């Protein structure tokens, strides 16, 4: 049984089918989960997710760079942030990012919107929280969203080391096309629905290792209707259980292999690498971000 | 003039006021060093850890630290409370100091005084 996992990931016989969009009913839509004493559903959701990504090929080199989008909540603080920091090795550069304000255990915060964003350097890992309540909408066709997914592909695209990872928030009506087809650009993928919030259609889709090039050739339409069609008949028992067992939870720091290469360096071997947890390509000087200031 | 918040803080729970909520609580083994602020959760079996920027007066009000250099000894740290203080623990950071020789909170695991 699943029930001692920090979550259940979307098999892959379902990643192969071609099904159409149906609405989400999810038959433990009533159910919660008996959070520990005083414990945030934040704080036990980020951790079965850092329980998860612990059990990947994630390439975690000395002075990892981290970057949070969605942070903030509507409490003011950052419950997803402090378990990243958590979870990171200590000396990791770890930034975040919200639309409104909140205080953070961040290295460094920039407070706008997301598309306000830029960084000078690449990033190891990409995790982001970031939804929009209006989405929800069951009155009208649940279509690809743009909005701050338009900038997250782009994100990745222009700001992910190779070999990096990303964890990015989706439910059955935030998501994208685009983000899901991007996922095929990693050396695997995966969607990954956390025990506490099981009673959600919300899943984190998950891309490890990124080889900057697509491996194999993924429909976003398809594929998020394919995602919809496996919660829609595979009910996920609720459960903190992993919550309880903390022993093992600190990512193990690797100290993987950083090296600048240009593009024409990229051989057969170098992707082994990549697809490996073995390497990450990237330059390793100052980590710069700057948020864009509209006047008036 | 400045701003006393950390007397007005006080003041304000003497009157029976609603501690500070939502400071962030981590799942944690709980039999860590008991320290009061760590680079990562270190509760004892005592205690409970918290994201230190979530139990910073200064941080949670939107003011500025009380030191010219208006550094945050809290936030990116990790603050362990007493399990029988942590409804409180802005309060309990304000109101207590940590050991400079062992890094226990005084009165709540510093034994250097025995
Ligand atoms: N376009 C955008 N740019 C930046 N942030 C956005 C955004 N659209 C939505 N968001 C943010 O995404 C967040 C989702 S709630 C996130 C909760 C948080 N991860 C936690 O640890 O508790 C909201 O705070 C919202 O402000
Ligand atoms: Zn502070
Ligand atoms: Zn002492």
């Amino acid at each position: 049984s699943q029930a001692w996992q920090p979550g259940v990931a979307m098999p892959n016989l379902y990643k192969m089918q071609r099904m159409l969009l149906e609405k989400c009913d999810l038959q433990n839509y009533g159910d919660s989960a008996t959070l520990p004493k005083g414990i945030m559903m934040n704080v036990a959701k980020y951790t079965q997710l850092c329980q998860y990504l612990n059990t990947l090929t994630l390439a975690v080199p000395y002075n990892m760079r981290v970057i949070h989008f969605g942070a903030g909540s509507d409490k003011g603080v950052a419950p997803g942030t402090a378990v990243l920091r958590q979870w990171l090795p200590t000396g990791t550069l770890l930034v975040d990012s919200d639309l409104n304000d909140f205080v953070s255990d961040a290295d460094s915060t920039l407070i706008g919107d997301c598309a306000t964003v830029h960084t000078a350097n690449k990033w190891d890992l990409i995790i982001s929280d970031m939804y929009d309540p209006k989405t929800k909408n069951v009155t009208k066709e649940n279509d690809s969203k743009e909005g701050f997914f338009t900038y997250i592909c782009g994100f990745i695209q222009q700001k992910l080391a190779l070999g990096g990872s990303v964890a990015i928030k989706i439910t059955e009506h935030s998501w994208n096309a685009d983000l899901y087809k991007l996922m095929g650009h990693f050396a695997w993928w995966t969607a990954f629905v956390t025990n506490v919030n099981a009673s959600s259609s919300e899943a984190f889709l998950i891309g490890c290792n990124y080889l900057g090039k697509p491996r194999e050739q993924i429909d976003g339409y398809v594929m998020h209707a394919n995602y919809i069609f496996w919660r829609n008949t595979n009910p996920i028992q609720l459960s903190s259980y992993s919550l309880f067992d903390m022993s093992k939870f600190p990512l193990k720091l690797r100290g993987t292999a950083v090296m600048s290469l240009k593009e024409g360096q990229i051989n057969d071997m170098i992707l082994s690498l990549l697809s490996k947890g073995r390497l990450i390509i990237r330059e390793n000087n100052r980590v710069v971000i700057s948020s864009d200031v509209l006047v008036n | 003039f400045a701003v006393d918040a950390a007397k007005a803080y006080k003041d304000y729970l003497a009157s029976g006021g609603q501690p500070i909520t939502n400071c962030v609580k981590m799942l944690c083994t709980h039999t860590g060093t008991g320290q009061a602020i760590t680079v990562t959760p270190e509760a004892n079996m005592d205690q409970e850890s918290f994201g230190g920027a979530s139990c910073c007066l200064y941080c949670r009000c939107h003011i500025d630290h009380p030191n010219p250099k208006g550094f945050c000894d809290l936030k990116g740290k990790y603050v362990q409370i007493p399990t029988t203080c942590a409804n409180d623990p802005v309060g309990f950071t304000l109101k207590n100091t940590v050991c400079t020789v062992c890094g226990m909170w005084k009165g709540y695991g510093c034994s250097c005084d025995q």
